[PDB]
């Protein structure tokens, strides 16, 4: 069979499933961005942009 | 032209103090020999400001706006007391009784809730 480092080559001649895989990657990246923003909002302290701005946190 | 409870109920007007027309720019004479009282004192708050708690003592803290979250339950009303004429012609209101307190919760930017007993007791 295919070795483990080649499993995704099944997409090379399958444009529709390539689009599907690219869609899933895009979904994962967009979900990371939303998740990351929510985590930061749950931890960010906005009370002092002078001595505790976002880049200290 | 006089409103009933059923005219007012649920409108929010019950939390509002009476107003006077723009024509009411007169003068009410005080007879230093007469005794007076305030038959009704009403206080309708429109803004609640909270002083921020700063980390820097060199920094002068300011009063910031807040959001009222306990609805139209804030006004003081039906307050009465003596209105004394003092020897120097000044007047002193001495509060006696009435609905002279309201618990109020306002919310600061970021979510911190500030309860207070808004009052003119005594
Ligand atoms: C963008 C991400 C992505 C996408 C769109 C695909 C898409 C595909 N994979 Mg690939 N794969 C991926 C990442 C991805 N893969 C990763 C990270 C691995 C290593 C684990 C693999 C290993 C792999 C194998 C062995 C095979 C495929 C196969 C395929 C095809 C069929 C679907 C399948 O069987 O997946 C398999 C399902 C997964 C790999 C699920 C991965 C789950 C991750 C690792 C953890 C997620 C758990 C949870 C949500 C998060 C954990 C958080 C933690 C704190 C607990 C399809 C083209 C198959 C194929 O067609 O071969 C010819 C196949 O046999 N993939
Ligand atoms: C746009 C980026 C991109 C895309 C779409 C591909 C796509 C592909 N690669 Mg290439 N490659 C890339 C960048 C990319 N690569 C980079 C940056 C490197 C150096 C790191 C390589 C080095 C490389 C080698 C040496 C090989 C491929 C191979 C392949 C083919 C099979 C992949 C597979 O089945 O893996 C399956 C992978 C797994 C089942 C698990 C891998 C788990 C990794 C090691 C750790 C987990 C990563 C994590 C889940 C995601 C974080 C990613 C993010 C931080 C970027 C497929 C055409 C293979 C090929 O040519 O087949 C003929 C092959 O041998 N790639
Ligand atoms: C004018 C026509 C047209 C348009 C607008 C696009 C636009 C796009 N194509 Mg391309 N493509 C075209 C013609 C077109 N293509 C043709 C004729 C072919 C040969 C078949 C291809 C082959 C092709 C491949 C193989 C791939 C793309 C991909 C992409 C997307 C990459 C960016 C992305 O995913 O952002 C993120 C997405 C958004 C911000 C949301 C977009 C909202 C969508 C467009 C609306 C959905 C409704 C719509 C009717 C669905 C079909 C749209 C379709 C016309 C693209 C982008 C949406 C890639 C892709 O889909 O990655 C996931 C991809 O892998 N295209
Ligand atoms: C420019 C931006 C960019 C690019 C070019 C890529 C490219 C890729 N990503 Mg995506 N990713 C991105 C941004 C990007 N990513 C962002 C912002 C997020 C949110 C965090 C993700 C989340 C993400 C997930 C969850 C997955 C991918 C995967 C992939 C690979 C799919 C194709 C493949 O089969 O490779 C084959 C794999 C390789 C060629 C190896 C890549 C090696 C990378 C570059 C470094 C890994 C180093 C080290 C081994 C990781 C250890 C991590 C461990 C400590 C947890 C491709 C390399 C998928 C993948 O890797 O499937 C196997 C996958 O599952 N990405
Ligand atoms: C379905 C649906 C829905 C939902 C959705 C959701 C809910 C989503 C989510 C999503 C999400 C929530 C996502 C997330 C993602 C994440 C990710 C993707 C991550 C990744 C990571 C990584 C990749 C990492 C790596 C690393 C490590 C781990 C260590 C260090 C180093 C590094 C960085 C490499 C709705 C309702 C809208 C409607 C429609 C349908
Ligand atoms: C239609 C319909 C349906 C549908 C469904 C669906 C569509 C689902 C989907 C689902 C999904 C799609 C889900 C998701 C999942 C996700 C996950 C599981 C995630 C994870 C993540 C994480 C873990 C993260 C982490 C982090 C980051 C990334 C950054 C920041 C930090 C933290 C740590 C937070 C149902 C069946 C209901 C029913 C019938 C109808
Ligand atoms: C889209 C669907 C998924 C949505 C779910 C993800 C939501 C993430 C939202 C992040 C913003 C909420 O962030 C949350 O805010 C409040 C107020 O500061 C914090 O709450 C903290 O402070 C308040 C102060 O009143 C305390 O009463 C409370 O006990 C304490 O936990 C949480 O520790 C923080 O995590
Ligand atoms: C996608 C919807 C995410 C849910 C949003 C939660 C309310 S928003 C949230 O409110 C907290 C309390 O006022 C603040 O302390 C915090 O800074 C703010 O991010």
């Amino acid at each position: 069979g295919l070795p483990w480092y080649r499993v995704h080559t099944v997409l090379i001649n399958d444009p529709g499933r390539l689009i599907a895989a690219h869609l899933m990657h895009t979904a994962l990246v967009a979900g990371w961005a939303g998740s990351m923003a929510l985590y930061e909002l749950a931890t960010f302290d906005p009370s002092d942009p002078v001595l505790n701005p976002m880049w200290r946190q | 032209q006089t409103l009933t409870y059923d005219d007012i109920v649920g409108t929010g007007l019950a939390n509002k103090c009476p107003t006077l027309d723009d024509t009411a720019r007169g003068a009410y004479p005080i007879d230093s020999s007469q005794t007076y009282r305030i038959a009704r004192l009403c206080l309708q708050p429109t803004t609640f400001l909270v002083k921020e708690e700063p980390k820097n003592k060199r920094q002068e803290a300011e009063f910031v706006p807040t959001k009222l979250v306990t609805r139209e339950t804030t006004s003081l009303d039906q307050i009465q007391g003596e209105l004394k004429v003092n020897s120097d012609g000044s007047l002193t209101f001495v509060e006696e009784d009435g609905i002279d307190f309201q618990p109020v919760t306002v919310q600061m930017a970021g979510g911190e809730r500030i309860p207070l007993l808004f009052t003119v007791k005594n």
